[PDB]
RNA sequence: UGGCGGUAGCGUGC
DNA sequence: GGAAGATCGAAAAAAGCACGCTACCGCCCGCGTGGTGG
DNA sequence: CCACCACGCGGGCGGTAGCGTGCTTTTTTCGATCTTCC
């Protein structure tokens, strides 16, 4: 049909002709020429050549490029035949059937809103007004403000106060589907309740960020508006963020503090040695908080508080036990936000990221799902507030260089020099001396890292009430490394200790390692050596994204028609699962 | 050393101890000079247009009586300059006129002497010229042609690492890559056979090529093998034995000579036997008759008695054949020396598998392989073979190609013919055989010494040569077609092919990219870019891992950190600061020669190939006085690896520490403290910062800002020294010095600054004067600051006060908290200029015209429009407003241009383009009047200066005749010239001066006439359009949540909240912080450079605050001088020395005024200030050395529990604005084919629900949501209408219907001859 | 958007999908090599019937 | 306001 | 001892190369042939 | 008599030939041996 091959009207009177029209014209011209020559009784060779050319034209129209030279376009491109636009990524199946552009959709960058709840997301007023235009029109017509669609459109365009009130009314509990571009798994799209904000950026709940794999460094996300009762209820009951707390891949929880909540909780749940107000006796967590706020007791002071904890009875009831516990002011303050069922032992520790995740999992297992979201929200609020109050900062003096690094470097260099001179004397070959140098440098790097960790983790000294003693370090870098907020042991080693050996792009290791810290300067040679690994990793990621996507698509297709259609088969067969053991470990 | 005038205003405190031995060269030298090589009149035909003409011309027709020859070429004066070409949208180019001589030979004469000659000048198209900033103006748009890194022509040897044949065996191959010709490849078969391929076709034996080169089997065997002589003595077959040939084999018999049994039967041959043989000097040896049976004969042997050959050449011997040879009278035979480890019999096996046996057969086979189907014949095959590799037309090995070919083959001379030869192919085969045997080694494809750089000039020359060969084919046809009685060379040739080729190359090529004008750094990076893509290069998808890696040879030539991230990573690079290009296209880097253990001053430029031979010491090497090395075992790099060496083994030293970084990567302070990935991201994101309305100098810099700003064309530099005669916000007029004066010149330089002109990224280009009235200037001094430039220093961002601490989770991972002061102080607002073009065409029904009256519109809509139908300049408009009123006949329908929805701003510029022969509206008249007024103002200034000079001369002449001071002063200025005088030479000189004055007046009048004619000249347009109206809209965009900002260390984020000023934390003095950042991003990203930059900025701001406080108290100049001298003298053996005693006591005041905002600090890329220097600088001010103070919470009030890191950091605003990304749609236009919503924000389309989203919805189980989003939202037209009506009616129900895309697919499949239908049953 | 047309070919032409897409349907049905099918189709060699 | 090709950029283990 | 099934490696042909989004440029046959005007 | 504008009908482009040339995996076919027998 002509509309499937339309003639686009261009400016100036020209017409854009699709490749299908050109191929059809070629076929028609060839057929007419063949008919005319057959009428004229042409010799055998001429009519045979005409028939061959007609066959070639028909083949090109049906599927261009299959045989012989493909018919070229205006600017030396193959023409798009009938089969060219059916298959492939740009074909009809993968461009207009599996996926398609939709209405009632928008796109905007995403920021962080700490005040939002787990089921709430910020939506700009302009985007909400644009997306919910038909609903506003319907409500305006119902209210009698506008007697026709044109009047409603004009009123919405003019943006009076009544329009804003109607917009606020229509999105009271209307979920919106927020989705990110790399939808690797089902968690990439989730339903949220919109909260009207002014601006042009969507506000996202921090706790779901790990689910979205989204960083606030220019990320853009799309929002779709479900527009029927079935879709609204499906979003509320199935794709709501409050219902997605366990990862279907492995069952591990997905709502976990990542960077700031963990640091705040770790700082609050930490004990000093001679902090202000130590040794006091408190009647409850409320007194502890009123002491901390009044600036009369430190957050790390070790005190004894009388607290009541609720334990779940066998029949399902809660029994209250009151006892005096030796703890810190911060732990007592944090205990109040903990629900009744949980015991006090969860918060009586440093409470790192793993401890926080374990506490959340225990709360979900014992209390259930309804208190779990409230507990997570309270945890995030308290962590953010106390991280702000702590004022943790990174400085050039935080990353301390061990005083024994110079001696270790000197002795390693002396050993390398003696190995080199022994090789020059002919006792050992190139491979043996290379292996010896590599082992010596690896041992030196390990010793440097160990000395750095020893000097950073606990080398702090504090004067208690009477003498001096040691304790866990309060260094900011160590604080965020031990709590699991950010960084790791290797990263801290690269910052303060030696960078270690580096490998050339081929794969072999370089004899001379980078013996310079990141705090200290790196000369040109060390930076040039280190650039190889970064370039290799970046290239690997760039060429790996496409392969991972292709594998995911193939796996999705190979299992696209498997659903649970039965309850039991009565089969007496199965796999005999046993623990897996390889070598000398399980 | 004396500071320049532009530097004395604000001297940057420069850290670093390594003296500057070589200054940074001109950044835009790779491009400009190259194009100069394309334009310069070469006395010899080896470069550019002259070389192309000499290669093509002269041409001889088929008949011997015709000839055409080329004499000289000349590039004409461009009609329009760069500014006119840019504003009018025409291409900036120059005419090319070539002197051509057509010679008609005397055909009647047997010798064909010259009979007639006709010389003329022929115009041969337009050549696009290159502007002074290294960029082209194509169709009024700025385009940049990036250099291409391609494979160097020559011979390259390689081998697969056992991947093929699935056993790990290496198949060695060699390739001959010519600049213009057919590729020739040789490969080793798994069966150890030589094969030859041409242009990647089916493999053929190389012996076929050898036979086609007129080589017999005997000659081939002699060339590729060493003969072994077997002589038939009276007995025991004495043979000439070479002891070295006995190595690596076994004792087939009892080797005994002169009654001495050297080796017994069946014993392995060890080196002792060969050394014994060499010492004893034994030549002849006994050999059993059976031992020959394994040998292969070397040449044909024919019996004289029978006349028939007993055995031909190259086959294995046998006992019966040996007996036949012995009884035929033969006494001496020759065989091939074959070894299984040293000299393999590859040639013999290839000859065995070769079916051909003569030159004619080989030529026929080659012709059949090259041109299948055509009937082979002797003449055609011979011609094809001769023209394939031995014709200057079809085959052309470039000079660099010949040099590489000679160097690879170890030839002495590096100059040779541009075509191949028998010796070259023989040597290539011999080298391949040697490599297969074990001698030598393969070449590295990724080695930078095997890769060439092609600039714009080379590609332009290639395209011009293609056009030239097309034109010469046309002229060859025309000369024979026509009769030479009356032909003229003007009409003999055509210029369309050359013009089309050059236009396509300069406008529609993969390397002529759209130049980005985000900031001068972006332009510099784009101009200094190397791309491996393009024609005759690598492919983005088919690249691999090896090509994207950082080769060791990249040191000093290609920046390792400056490269795009994503699909094309490692295929695009940036030239180093000091890197340049050889005459052969190879990259080279400077070095300092070291003689006798000391470092000299001479600079030697070393390429990649020759650098490996020498030992080069790293830049970070401590040197004492006179250049000796303080330490003996210094670190160097010998051959692609780094190791320790003695101080006497060094040969060259690095020129500077910035040798390996690019221009973009050298602007990051404390780079050595930053991770490679974060450094790469920061370098890539530096060139994306939009220019702010008020440029702010960087407190912490690297000292390269001045070079980047000066080299880029954004700033206006002084061509000649002098004083500023008249400084204005729009133009600058300076009076040149008498030393730099020229004869017959007024001596006034006029610079017209460009104000509020949109860039390629819709930003604002503004130039503001940086000099005052009467301020002396020198050559090269900056007169006006370009966009994002402050006093000649690049200024991409602003020095913002920052504090590293979490704040209620608002910063969280990467988000940025911004105080309200940043918005209040207007520190990040940008200006964006947008085009709006309305076209009045000529429809077939009638010509549409622009008028002020539009049917069925309100008066308020056209109130902004004037009586000419165009919106008033300076009038603020919003979305939906009418700008230009255009109506087209149907009686007339409204087609007036309107402001796009969601777009506001103020109209700042209106341009009208009218086709020639059409009356011009009064708006165009006003614009032309304004341009004429400006030109007349400039010419009137020049005329008044020259007239003042002439009238001073005539006054002096009159005074010489007679003083008449009172009479002269009491006379009008113009009446002076006519005053009479006595009959003498005074009257003669007076009338000569009058003649000069009137001649000058006439000359300036005709110059004004030419200028006005040029400005009023009608411009050509497209066919069918009679008018164009362009309107510029200017918008001030302010910072807000969602905008993306970043620093120089790869730390990026988006604004999360515009916090109130009182909410931000404040110090003891009560000054709040402006920016709050999360420390959590520091340890993970390794970017400790930002912390050091923050500390240095805090120290600089403390110094500036002390200076400002001293200034406020009106302290005497002595205290200011002492304090500034103490501040500058701080450091540890810094190379920079500043003396304030020679500042005339007045420039100190200006320096203090400039520094009151903060002392600038220059931190080199690898020779920066240490932590001790930063702490000392902090101690100089009244700031703590630790760099952390105690902050108070703005909202709550008490002290923070721990000190926080505060300071001043350079922040950049990237070109990613939230208002440019925000988009929403409920309903709108749909595609006319698939009936689906459009795509993109510009088309008001909807977001695409891809396959991954569909899979996620299926996993969730939301069947109804998927069904409604698939059918009733996108495709089902009836479903869409019904759903809209239901929503308007308040009913939330839908009808699934049937998507239109499925119907389209069904119809398309039916059109394919396949019946597909829906079966209801 | 639904009505289709038809062109009456002067001589029959084979479908490229059923001829070139390996395995060739025509060749498999006729038990003859694909090269012979291409030779007869594009007027290179006669075929007995 | 309709699409193709080329180019460049953004978000994608820190 | 010649013909048919085996096979075997080597070569040739076909299909694929993540997902969203933004901006710019270029193009949307074209060339001979007849009509008509200066 | 020459130059600009409209209109219809083929098709690789342009040339008295040649243009290409940095991927991997799977499927099909074919010459060449082979090998196994009837
Ligand atoms: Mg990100």
């Amino acid at each position: 049909p002509p509309d499937l091959r339309p003639l686009v009207p261009l400016d100036g009177g020209r017409f854009a002709t699709s490749d299908l029209n050109d191929l059809y014209r070629r076929v028609i011209n060839r057929n007419n020429r063949l008919k005319r020559l057959l009428d004229l009784a042409a010799p055998d060779i001429i009519v045979r050549n005409e028939k061959r050319m007609l066959q070639e034209a028909v083949d090109a129209l049906l599927d261009n490029g299959r045989r012989g030279r493909a018919i070229t376009g205006s600017n030396k491109r193959p023409l798009k035949s009938l089969a060219d636009m059916i298959k492939g990524k740009q074909g009809r199946f993968r461009q207009n059937l599996l996926g398609k552009r939709v209405d009632y959709s928008g796109r905007s960058v995403i920021t962080v809103g700490p005040y939002l709840r787990l089921h709430q997301c910020g939506l700009p007023k302009k985007m909400a007004l644009e997306l919910f235009k038909p609903f506003i029109y319907g409500k305006l017509e119902l209210r009698g403000l506008a007697t026709t669609i044109k009047a409603a459109k004009k009123m919405v365009e003019r943006e009076e106060a009544v329009v804003w009130d109607i917009l606020d009314e229509v999105i009271r509990e209307h979920p919106v589907l927020l989705n990110r571009a790399p939808t690797l798994h089902r968690l990439g799209i989730q339903a949220f309740e919109p909260v009207l904000i002014e601006g042009k950026a969507i506000q996202l709940h921090p706790l779901v960020c790990a689910a979205y794999n989204a960083d606030f460094d220019g990320d853009q996300m799309a929002v779709h508006v479900p527009l029927t009762l079935e879709a609204q209820l499906e979003a509320r009951a199935l794709m709501m963020s409050t219902n997605n707390i366990l990862s279907p891949a492995n069952g591990e929880p997905i709502i976990v503090p990542s960077q700031d909540v963990v640091l705040g909780l770790y700082y609050m749940t930490r004990d000093c040695v001679n902090a202000k107000g130590e040794g006091m006796v408190l009647t409850g967590p409320k007194e502890a908080e009123r002491l901390y706020r009044s600036g009369l007791a430190s957050l790390h002071a070790r005190v004894k508080v009388r607290i009541t904890e609720y334990e779940k009875d066998a029949n399902g009831e809660l029994v209250a036990k009151t006892s005096l516990k030796d703890t810190t002011v911060g732990r007592a303050i944090l205990w109040m936000i903990v629900p009744k069922g949980l015991p006090y032992s969860i918060v009586n520790q440093a409470l790192g990221k793993k401890a926080i995740s374990k506490m959340l999992n225990t709360c979900y297992r014992i209390l259930g799902l309804k208190p779990t979201v409230i507990f997570a929200d309270q945890i995030m609020y308290t962590g953010f507030a106390y991280a702000a109050r702590s004022g943790a900062s990174v400085g050039i003096d935080d990353m301390v260089i061990p005083e024994k690094k110079h001696e270790i470097i000197s002795e390693a260099e002396a050993e390398v020099a003696e190995i080199q001179e022994q090789f020059q004397s002919g006792l050992v070959t190139a491979g043996e001396r290379y292996n010896k140098v590599i082992d010596i440098w690896a041992a030196a790097n390990d010793r440097v890292s160990k000395a750095m960790m020893d000097n950073l983790q606990t080398e702090t000294v504090i004067n208690r009430d009477g003498q001096e003693e040691k304790q866990v370090s309060f260094n900011s870098i160590y604080m965020m490394a031990d709590s699991g907020a950010r960084g790791s042991a290797a990263q801290i080693r690269q910052l303060a200790g030696m960078r270690g050996l580096m490998a050339k792009p081929d794969g072999s290791i370089i004899e001379t390692p980078i013996t310079a810290n990141f705090r200290e300067g790196l000369n040109v040679l060390q930076y040039f050596i280190s650039t190889h690994g970064a370039r290799k990793g970046l290239a690997d990621t760039a060429l790996k994204t496409a392969n991972s996507g292709y594998l995911t698509r193939r796996l999705v297709d190979v299992a696209q028609d498997l659903v649970v259609t039965e309850d039991d088969c009565g089969t007496h067969e199965g796999i005999m699962m046993t623990p897996v053991i390889e070598g000398g470990d399980v | 050393m004396v500071y320049s005038y532009t530097e004395k205003k604000r001297i940057r405190k420069d850290f670093g101890k390594r003296p500057q031995v070589l200054d940074v060269p001109y950044l835009l030298s790779i491009q400009l000079d190259s194009f100069q090589k394309f334009i310069e009149q070469d006395p010899e035909g080896q470069y550019g247009l002259e070389a192309a003409f000499r290669s093509v011309f002269p041409i001889q027709s088929y008949s011997g009586n015709s000839e055409l020859q080329y004499v000289s070429y000349r590039l004409g004066e461009p009609v329009f300059d760069v500014q006119e070409c840019q504003i009018r949208g025409v291409t900036y180019s120059a005419p090319l006129r070539v002197k051509l001589r057509l010679v008609i030979y005397e055909r009647e004469a047997p010798e064909g002497t010259v009979k007639d000659i006709k010389e003329q000048e022929v115009y041969m198209g337009e050549i696009p010229l290159m502007t002074d900033n290294g960029t082209f103006v194509i169709n009024g748009t700025e385009r940049v042609i990036v250099s291409q890194l391609h494979r160097s022509p020559g011979v390259f040897f390689d081998s697969d690492k056992g991947k093929t044949h699935s056993s790990g065996k290496v198949l060695y191959n060699a390739r001959i890559i010519p600049y213009r010709g057919s590729w020739l490849d040789f490969e080793f078969d798994p069966k150890d056979n030589l094969f030859v391929r041409i242009d990647r076709r089916r493999k053929l034996p190389a012996t076929i090529i050898l036979r086609a080169l007129n080589y017999t089997t005997e000659q081939i065997l002699d060339l590729f093998f060493e003969k072994v002589i077997f002589e038939i003595r009276d007995n025991k077959l004495q043979m000439e034995l070479v002891p070295e040939r006995l190595r690596g084999e076994t004792a087939s018999f009892d080797i005994e000579a002169n009654g001495k049994v050297y080796v017994e039967k069946g014993r392995r041959i060890t080196a002792r036997h060969i050394r014994q043989l060499e010492k004893d000097d034994v030549k002849l040896i006994e050999v059993p008759v059976e031992y020959i049976a394994g040998k292969v004969v070397a040449k044909d042997y024919i019996d004289e008695s029978t006349g028939e050959l007993i055995c031909a050449a190259n086959m294995e011997l046998s006992l019966d054949l040996l007996a036949k040879l012995s009884q035929s009278g033969h006494k001496r035979i020759e065989t091939l020396f074959t070894n299984d480890l040293d000299h393999g019999p590859y040639i013999s096996e290839t000859l065995r598998v070769d079916p051909t046996n003569d030159r004619l057969s080989a030529l026929v086979e080659i012709y059949r392989m090259m041109r299948p189907g055509e009937p082979p014949t002797r003449e055609a095959a011979e011609s094809l073979f001769e023209n394939l590799f031995f014709s200057e037309d079809r085959y052309d090995l470039s000079a660099v190609g010949r040099m590489k070919f000679n160097r690879s083959l170890l030839r002495e001379e590096i100059e040779g013919s541009g075509i191949l030869s028998k010796d070259d192919i023989i040597d290539v085969m011999k080298k391949l055989i040697d490599i297969r045997n074990g001698k030598g080694e393969v070449d590295d494809i990724d080695h930078l010494g095997n890769r060439r750089i092609r600039s714009v000039g080379e590609m332009a020359e290639n395209q011009f040569r293609v056009g030239l060969v097309r034109v010469e084919r046309a002229v060859k046809e025309r000369l024979s077609l026509g009769d030479l009685d009356t032909l003229m060379p003007q009409d003999m040739i055509n210029a369309k092919p050359i013009s089309a080729a050059v236009k396509e190359f300069f406008g529609s090529s993969q390397l002529s990219q759209f130049m980005d004008q985000n900031n001068p750094l972006s332009e510099i990076t784009h101009k200094r870019r190397i791309s491996a893509l393009g024609p005759g290069g690598l492919t983005r998808e088919r690249a691999g891992f090896e090509v994207r890696d950082v080769h060791p040879t990249h040191y000093g030539r290609v920046c390792p950190i400056e490269t795009p991230e994503g699909p094309n990573i490692g295929l695009i690079n940036s030239l180093s600061v000091y890197a340049q290009t050889n005459e052969y296209g190879f990259l080279e880097t400077p070095y300092r020669k070291v003689t006798d253990g000391v470092v000299t001053d001479e600079i030697h430029y070393l390429s990649a190939i020759e650098e490996g031979n020498y030992v080069i010491a790293q830049a970070n090497s401590n040197l004492d006085e006179e250049g000796h090395f303080v330490e003996d075992l210094v670190t160097c790099r010998s051959k692609g690896e780094s190791s320790l060496f003695s101080r006497d083994q060094v040969d060259y030293m690095d020129v500077s520490t910035q040798q390996v970084v690019s221009v973009g990567a050298s602007l990051i302070p404390f780079l050595e403290h930053d991770d490679a990935n974060r450094a790469l991201m920061g370098a890539n994101m530096q060139r994306q910062a939009v220019p702010t309305l008020r440029a702010d100098k960087p407190l912490v810099g690297t000292g390269m800002e001045r070079a980047v700003a000066v080299d880029s064309g954004v700033t206006a530099v002084a061509k000649r020294g002098g004083v500023v005669q008249y400084v204005d916000a729009s133009r600058i007029v300076i009076k040149v010095n008498e030393d730099e004066m020229y004869p017959g010149e007024a001596g006034i330089d006029i610079y017209n600054l460009t104000k509020y002109t949109r860039s390629n990224q819709n930003t604002c280009i503004n130039q503001m004067p940086c000099v005052s009235l009467g301020e002396p200037v020198e050559r090269g001094d900056v007169l006006a600051d370009g966009p994002s430039t402050d006093l000649g220093e690049l200024a991409l961002g602003q020095n913002m006060r920052v504090a590293f601490m979490p704040w209620n989770g608002y910063n969280f991972e990467d988000s940025i908290l911004v105080s309200e002061r940043v918005v209040q102080e207007d520190r990040f607002t940008t200006i964006h200029i947008q085009e709006l073009a309305c076209v009045s065409r000529d429809t077939k029904l009638g010509p549409e015209e622009i008028t002020a009256d539009i049917p069925n519109v309100g008066e308020a809509a056209l109130s902004k429009l004037d009586e000419s139908g165009i919106v008033y300049i300076g009038a603020e408009v919003t979305g939906g407003d009418i700008l230009v009123g255009k109506v087209t006949p149907k009686d007339v329908k409204d087609s007036s241009l309107r402001v796009p929805n969601g777009v506001s701003g103020t109209v700042i510029d209106v341009q009208v383009f009218t086709r020639d022969g059409v009356e011009k509206d009064k708006r165009a008249l006003e614009i032309e009047e304004m341009q004429l007024k400006q030109a007349k103002k400039d010419l009137s200034e020049e005329l008044q200066i020259l007239e003042a000079g002439l009238f001073s001369r005539i006054r002096a002449v009159l005074v010489a005749g007679g003083v008449e001071a009172e009479k002269l002063d009491k006379l009008p200025r113009d009446r002076w010239l006519e005053l009479g005088l006595t009959d003498e030479e005074k009257q003669n000189q007076l009338e000569q001066l009058a003649e000069q004055y009137d001649e000058l007046k006439h000359e300036f009048e005709k110059k004004l006439e030419a200028k006005r004619r040029k400005i009023t000249q009608g411009d050509d347009l497209a066919p069918g359009v009679l008018k164009i109206v362009k309107v510029y809209l200017a918008v001030k965009r302010r910072i807000q949540p969602g905008d993306k900002m970043a620093g120089r260390h790869g730390n990026k984020g988006v604004i999360s909240k515009i916090n109130p000023i009182e909410d931000m934390p404040y110090d003891e003095n009560g000054t709040p912080v402006d920016i709050v950042l999360n420390p959590l991003g520091v340890p993970s990203r390794m970017n400790i450079g930002q912390i050091l930059e923050t500390h240095l900025g805090m120290a600089a701001k403390g110094i500036g605050d002390k200076i400002n406080a001293m200034l406020k108290q009106q302290q005497e100049v002595a205290k200011l001088r002492e304090f500034i001298q103490r501040a500058y003298d701080l450091g540890a053996d810094v190379r920079q020395k500043v003396d304030l005693s020679t500042f005339s006591d007045e420039e100190v005041m200006r320096l203090a005024e400039n520094l009151r905002k903060g002392m600038p600090i220059a931190t080199p890329v690898f020779d920066g200030a240490k932590e001790a220097e930063i702490k000392e600088l902090l101690k100089l001010g009244d700031l703590p050395t630790s760099g952390q103070i105690r902050l108070y919470d703005g909202r709550t009030g008490e002290q923070f529990e721990r000190p926080v890191t505060v300071g001043y950091m350079y922040m950049l605003k990237l070109n990613h604005l939230v208002d440019d990304k925000m988009h929403a749609r409920s309903t709108g236009s749909y595609s006319l084919v698939t009936q689906q919503p459009l795509g993109g924000k510009a088309q008001f389309g909807g977001q695409r629900f891809g396959e991954m989203e569909v899979w996620a919805l299926e996993a969730y189980g939301a069947a109804y949501t998927l069904q409604e989003m698939l059918t009733v939202k996108s495709d089902d037209v009836n479903g869409r209408t019904k759903m809209y009506k239901n929503i308007v009616d308040g009913n939330h129900q839908m009808e699934p219907g049937m998507p239109e895309s499925f119907n389209v697919l069904l119809k398309e499949i039916r059109s394919l001859g396949i019946n597909i239908e829906l079966e209801d049953e | 958007r639904e009505r289709m047309g038809h062109i009456e070919l002067a001589s029959p032409t084979a479908h490229i999908w059923f001829l070139k897409s390996l395995p060739s349907r025509i060749g498999l049905l006729l038990d003859m090599p694909l090269r012979d099918i291409e030779r007869v189709l594009y007027f290179e060699s006669y075929v007995v019937i």
